[PDB]
């Protein structure tokens, strides 16, 4: 203009948004126990 | 062509109302899984087994 402003008006863009946060329950695997070896005892089956 | 408009709006509209991305959905619905054995399936065959 007379004073140096413009006429034209200027940009504003949009901002970035605000994301959503993410998480993650990972997993992982023991296996079972191997049965062990089995030992005879002395006693008979209602005791043992 | 209009059917498949129809559907596409009746689908976006169930889910923008049900609050489900089509992530979502693909991940409910899909055929194209990946096929690698996950802990999650190793926990499920030796719990079964």
């Amino acid at each position: 203009t007379i004073d140096g402003q413009p006429l034209s008006l200027s940009l504003y863009a949009t901002p970035a948004d605000p994301s959503m946060l993410l998480s993650a329950a990972i997993t992982a695997s023991q296996g079972g126990g191997d049965l062990p070896h089995a030992v005879m005892p002395m006693y008979r089956f209602p005791v043992i | 062509l209009t059917q498949l408009i129809s559907f596409l709006f009746q689908c976006t509209q169930w889910l923008t109302t049900q609050k489900w991305s089509v992530s979502d959905v693909f991940l409910m619905t899909t055929d194209n899984y990946s096929t690698v054995l996950t802990p999650d399936i190793e926990n499920l065959i030796t719990t079964l087994s």
